RNA sequence: UGGAGGUGAUUUAAAUGC
RNA sequence: GAGCCCGGGCUCCGUGAGGGGGGAGAAGUCGUAACAAGGUAACCGUAGGGGAACCUACGGCUCGAUCACCUCCU
RNA sequence: ACCCGGGUAGUCCUGGCUGUAAAGGAUGCGGGCUAGGUGUCGGGCGAGCUUCGAGCUCGCCCGGUGCCGUAGGGAAGCCGUUAAG
RNA sequence: GCCCGAGUGGUGGCCACUAUUAUUGGGCCUAAAGCGGCCGUAGCCGGGCCCGUAAGUCCCUGGCGAAAUCCCACGGCUCAACCGU
RNA sequence: AGGUAGUUGGUGGGGUAACGGCCCACCAAGCCGAAGAUCGGUACGGGCCGUGAGAGCGGGAGCCCGGAGAUGGACACUGAGACAC
C-alpha cells in the first residue's frame, strides 16, 4: 500500500508538475 | 407557552397513565392533562428554588408561594414548600370547575357537567361560565348556583331527575 | 519544581487515607497547610498532629482517624462571591450537610459554614468531605 | 530532591546536620573564625571549599550557625565575612566559576572542531550563565547595562 | 495537567484555544463561513421555481433497480442545471415539459440523497402551482396547459 | 534513610590525638580531603569513599 | 511454570471463482 | 468642489473548447499484491526500475514469521 | 523476481547541503503521594572469607537498568514506585 | 387499530440530545490524536518565615445600568391570553 | 505580518458654535504592530429574542431605544435647527 501511494503520488505530482513547468 | 410533552411522546407508560386519567376526569383532549401537569410544574419548580437558596432572601417569595395554594386549596394547613412537591396532576384536577360541579351535587356525572356550565346552566358568584378548566378557590366553592336557569326556575325539569336519581360527589 | 505544596500535602493526605495507612509525613510543610490541618482538625475530621521544623523544612505527622473520604484544593483557586457560594456548594460538596469548601477570608480562614455563619468570603483554597 | 536536568539521573541525597544552634564540645571564637577564613581566602581557595577545609580541619559543619547571633541582621558566614574586609569578588563565585569554565571549553573545539559531544556542552553551560546572568542583574552583583557573549567571556577572565 | 492552562490570567489561551478547535465541527465552519449557503444551489432558501427542461429516468442504487422519476428543471433566478427526484406512482404524466415545477430538498440539506437514489439531493412539490400529492388523488384537482 | 521522618546524616565528631606531635585535633568522620596537621604537616586522614580512610594508627576518642 | 533475543532455515504443495 | 470622461494597471461577477480527481456501477482483461510464513515474512523512510498489482537496494521496526539450535527470567 | 554469475552509482575519507522514519516504550516534560518480590549494573556502609585486591559472599541504603505482581486503572491485551494509579 | 386533534404532516434553518468542542464537563500505548530530542524568549504557573501597602479579593454604604419582555403577588376584562398595581 | 507621509508629535496660526493635523506655515521623526496591528470577509448596534437543568450556544423579527439612508453621486440657500423622503 504506502509504498504504492507515495510512488503514485510522486508520479501525479511529478508529471503534473512536468505539465504546470511546462 | 402553556403546554408540555416529554422527550418521548408515545411512551407507553407516560400514555397508560393519561387515558385512565382520561376517563376519569373525563377530558375532552390530553391538552387540558397536560395544563396541569405544566401548571403543578411551575410551583414545584419554584417551590424547590425558593427553599434551596440562602434564608435571608426576602422571605416574601416563599409566603407569597404558599399563600395561593392554601387559597386555591391544594394546601390545606401544612407549612413546608416540601408538601407542595408532594401535590399531583390528579389533586390539580380535583381543582377543576368540571370536578367541583359533580362533587356538590349540582350534577348527575361528570360527563352530564360537561354539558351544563357551556350552556349557561351554572353560575359562579352572579356571572356564568363557558370554561371548564376554570380554577376553583376555597373561598369560590361555597358560590356555585342557579337563577335564570334550565335546571333551577320551577320543580319540574326533568333535570331535577338526573342529578337525584345518583346524588354521589367526591373525587372525579 | 513543586507548587501548590498545600495541594501536594492534600493529595497525599487523601491517597494517604484511601489505603488505610495509620498516620501521614508531609515533608513539605508551612502556614498553608499548618493552618488548614488546623482548621481540619477544629472541624475534627482528623486526629492530631505533630509538626517539627527541622532546619531544613516544616514536616507534618497526622493522625488519621478514618473519617476522610476527600479533599481537595482548588486549580486556579477562583475568587467566589457569598451570593455566588451556592452554586460552589452543590457543585464540589457531596450534600448540603458536609460544608468544608475552604474558602480564605477577610476574618481568616473557615470552612464552608464558618464563613456562612460570619457572612464574607473570597478565593477558593480548598476543599475537605 | 532529584532533578534530572539534562539528565534522567535522581540526584544525590547528601544532607545537612539537623543542628540549628551549634556544637559547643567544638569551640571558637567570633575572632578566631574570622581569621581562620583570612587565611584560607589570602591562599586562593574559594568559599565552598573555604567551608569543605574548615569542616574537615576545625570541624565546624556551616559557619551560620556558630556565628550569628554576633550581629543578627541576618547569618554571618564566610563571604558575608569576607565583604566587610573586602575580600570578595565583585563576581559571585557561581557565577564566576561557571564563566571560567567555559573559557578554557572553547579553546578545545578551536583546535579539534568535529566534537558534536564537546560542541553540545557549550550549548550547555552558557544557558547556565544566561540564567545566572539574568536573575543577578535584578538581585544586583553585575550591573544592567551587561550582555553575555563569548568576547565578554575572554574579557572577564583575562 | 489535562490540558488547560489554570491560571487567573491565562484565560486569553484558553479563549483562543477553544476557537481553534471548534473549526473541527464540519457543520459548526461551514455555516459560519456560510458554504451550506454558497454551493448547493438555491441561495439558502427553502424552496425554487423553475421550468421542466424534460423528463428523465435514472437506476436505482447496490442492492437495488427500478425506475425514479427524475425532472431536470432549471432553477429560474439560480439559473443551475437541477436535476431531480419525483414523488409518488403515476406521477411522471401530470407533469408536461415546459410547466413550472417548484422544488425543495429531501433528508438532510447535508448532501444526503436517500439511500435509494444516487444524486437527488431535491424533491418536487408542484405542477402549474398546484402540488403531486394532490395530483396522486383524482378528485382534488387535475392538471392544466 | 529518614527524608520524610527529619534526615539526619550519618556523621558524628570524632577527637583525634596527632601521634607524631601529640597535637588534638577534632575530625568530622567522613574526611573529604586531606586534613593536615597544624603543628607536623602530616595527613592524619585521606579522602576517598564515605568514611575518609585513616592513614595508618593515629589515636582516637570518639564523640 | 510462563516471557525475550542471536540464525538455520523448508521448496517436495500451482492462478481464479459471480 | 460631485458626477462625468480618457489612457493604463490590478481584481471580481455571468459564461467556455479542453482538462483532474472523488464516491460508484460491479458480467469483460490482465496478474496474484496483501490477509495463513499468502507459498520470496510484513511494514517502514529514502532511491531506481517495471504495463499493473509490484520488484529490488540500503537503513530501521515488529504491529515477525514456524519448528529447530543456542542464550537469559519468576 | 525470489535462486545463481558479472556490475555502476553508493557504501569509506574530507568539507558542505539536505532533515526524513514503525526517529517506539506507537507512552512530552517537572514535582508530590500510593503492597511488594526478585535479578542485574555502578556508588556507600556493617561483617565473614582472603590470593590481603572489595577478590568471594550476606544485608541495609542511594542512583540506574529488567522481569513478576497488591490496591487501583483499563474495553480488553495489559499497566501497576521506570504508572497507563 | 394507535396517536393527536382544527389541526396534522413535508422540505429547509437554529438549539437540544452531542462531556461530537469538554468552564461546569472529553481525550491522545494499541481505537483519532505526543512534536524524532533539546533549549530558552513572550506567556502562564511558584517552598517557608516577618513587616508595609490594600492593586486583585471579600464586606458595607452610596451614585447608576429607561420602559417593555421574564418571575411572584394582588386587582381588571365571563375565563385566560392581555392589561393595571 | 509588517503598516503608516497630515502620517505621530511640537510651535505658531486659520477656520469653525466650539476642542482638535479639523486645515495650514515652520520644525521634529515619531506613531501603530505577535496582549495580532494592517488587510480581507461578514455584519446596523442595544433592550431583548430562541433554545438549553445549568453553564452555554445561536439570533437582531414586530415593539421600544440610538445611529444611518431617501434612484446612484455631489452641492448650497432659507431658517434655532436641513445640506432637506
Amino acid at each position: 500500500m504506502r509504498w504504492k501511494w507515495i510512488k503514485k503520488r510522486i508520479r501525479r505530482l511529478k508529471r503534473q508538475r512536468k505539465k504546470e513547468r511546462g | 407557552k402553556k403546554y408540555e410533552t416529554p422527550p418521548h411522546p408515545w411512551i407507553k407508560e407516560r400514555l397508560d397513565r393519561e387515558r385512565v386519567l382520561m376517563d376519569k376526569y373525563e377530558l375532552k383532549n390530553k391538552k387540558e392533562l397536560w395544563k396541569h401537569e405544566t401548571q403543578l410544574k411551575n410551583f414545584r419548580r419554584r417551590a424547590r428554588r425558593l427553599l434551596a437558596a440562602r434564608g435571608k432572601q426576602a422571605e416574601i417569595e416563599r409566603e407569597q408561594l404558599l399563600a395561593r395554594l392554601k387559597r386555591l386549596g391544594l394546601l390545606p394547613e401544612d407549612a413546608v414548600l416540601d408538601d407542595v412537591l408532594s401535590l399531583t396532576i390528579e389533586d390539580i384536577l380535583e381543582r377543576r370547575l368540571q370536578t367541583i360541579v359533580y362533587k356538590k351535587g349540582l350534577a348527575r356525572t361528570m360527563r352530564q357537567a360537561r354539558q351544563l356550565i357551556v350552556h349557561g346552566h351554572i353560575e359562579v358568584n352572579g356571572q356564568i361560565i363557558r370554561s371548564p378548566s376554570y380554577l376553583v378557590l376555597k373561598e369560590e366553592e361555597d358560590t356555585i348556583t342557579y337563577a335564570r336557569t334550565s335546571p333551577f326556575a320551577n320543580p319540574q325539569h326533568p333535570e331535577r331527575m338526573m342529578i337525584e336519581k345518583a346524588k354521589q360527589g367526591g373525587e372525579a | 519544581t513543586l507548587l501548590d505544596p498545600l495541594a501536594n500535602a492534600l493529595s497525599h493526605i487523601t491517597n494517604s487515607e484511601r489505603v488505610g495507612k495509620r498516620e501521614v509525613y508531609i515533608k513539605p510543610a508551612s502556614k498553608l497547610i499548618g493552618e488548614v490541618l488546623r482548621v481540619m482538625q477544629k472541624y475534627g475530621y482528623i486526629g492530631e498532629f505533630e509538626f517539627i521544623d527541622d532546619g531544613r523544612a516544616g514536616v507534618y505527622r497526622v493522625q488519621l482517624l478514618g473519617r476522610i473520604n476527600k479533599a481537595g484544593a482548588i486549580k486556579p483557586r477562583f475568587p467566589v462571591k457569598v451570593s455566588e457560594f451556592e452554586k460552589w456548594e452543590k457543585r464540589f460538596l457531596p450534600a448540603f450537610e458536609f460544608g468544608i469548601l475552604i474558602v480564605s477570608t477577610s476574618q481568616g480562614v473557615m470552612s464552608h459554614k464558618e464563613a456562612i455563619e460570619k457572612g464574607i468570603g473570597g478565593r477558593l483554597i480548598a476543599y475537605v468531605y | 530532591m532529584a532533578r534530572m536536568h539534562a539528565r534522567k539521573r535522581g540526584k544525590s541525597g547528601s544532607k545537612r546536620p539537623p543542628r540549628t544552634a551549634p556544637p559547643i564540645w567544638v569551640e571558637y571564637t567570633v575572632e578566631e573564625i574570622e581569621n581562620l577564613v583570612v587565611k584560607l581566602r589570602k591562599e586562593g581557595y574559594s568559599t565552598a571549599m573555604i567551608g569543605t577545609i574548615l569542616r574537615d580541619q576545625y570541624g565546624i559543619p556551616s559557619v551560620k550557625l556558630f556565628k550569628d547571633p554576633d550581629n543578627p541582621n541576618r547569618n554571618l558566614t564566610i563571604t558575608r565575612i569576607l565583604e566587610k574586609h573586602g575580600l570578595a569578588p565583585e563576581i559571585p563565585e557561581d557565577l564566576m566559576f561557571l564563566i571560567r569554565r567555559a573559557v578554557n571549553l572553547r579553546k578545545h573545539l578551536e583546535q579539534h572542531p568535529k566534537d558534536l559531544h564537546s560542541m553540545r556542552g557549550l550549548q550547555l553551560i552558557e544557558s547556565k550563565i544566561r540564567r545566572l546572568v539574568k536573575y543577578y542583574k535584578r538581585k544586583g552583583k553585575l550591573p544592567k547595562n551587561w550582555r553575555y557573549d563569548p568576547e565578554t567571556a575572554k574579557l572577564l577572565v583575562r | 495537567g489535562k490540558k488547560a492552562p489554570n491560571g487567573e490570567f491565562a484565560g486569553r489561551k484558553l479563549k483562543l484555544k477553544r476557537k481553534k478547535f471548534r473549526w473541527s465541527d464540519i457543520r459548526y465552519k461551514r455555516r459560519v463561513l456560510r458554504l451550506k449557503e454558497k454551493s448547493d444551489p438555491l441561495e439558502g432558501a427553502p424552496q425554487a421555481r423553475g421550468i421542466v427542461l424534460e423528463k428523465i429516468a435514472v437506476e436505482a442504487k447496490q442492492p437495488n433497480s427500478g425506475m425514479r422519476k427524475a425532472v431536470r428543471v432549471q432553477l429560474i433566478k439560480n439559473g443551475k442545471v437541477v436535476t431531480a427526484f419525483c414523488p409518488g406512482d403515476g406521477a411522471i404524466k401530470f407533469i408536461d415539459e415546459h410547466d413550472e415545477v417548484i422544488i425543495e430538498g429531501i433528508g438532510g440539506p447535508k448532501g444526503g440523497s436517500m439511500g435509494d437514489i444516487p444524486g437527488i439531493r431535491y424533491k418536487v412539490v408542484k405542477v402549474n402551482r398546484v402540488s403531486l400529492k394532490e395530483l396522486v388523488k383524482g378528485r382534488k384537482e387535475k392538471p392544466r396547459r | 534513610m529518614a527524608k520524610p521522618i527529619i534526615p539526619m546524616p550519618r556523621s558524628r565528631f570524632l577527637r583525634v590525638k596527632c601521634i607524631d606531635c601529640g597535637n588534638e585535633q577534632i575530625v568530622f568522620s567522613h574526611p573529604a580531603t586531606k586534613v593536615r596537621c597544624l603543628i607536623c604537616g602530616a595527613t592524619l586522614v585521606e579522602p576517598t569513599g564515605g568514611k575518609g580512610i585513616v592513614k595508618a594508627k593515629i589515636l582516637e576518642v570518639l564523640e
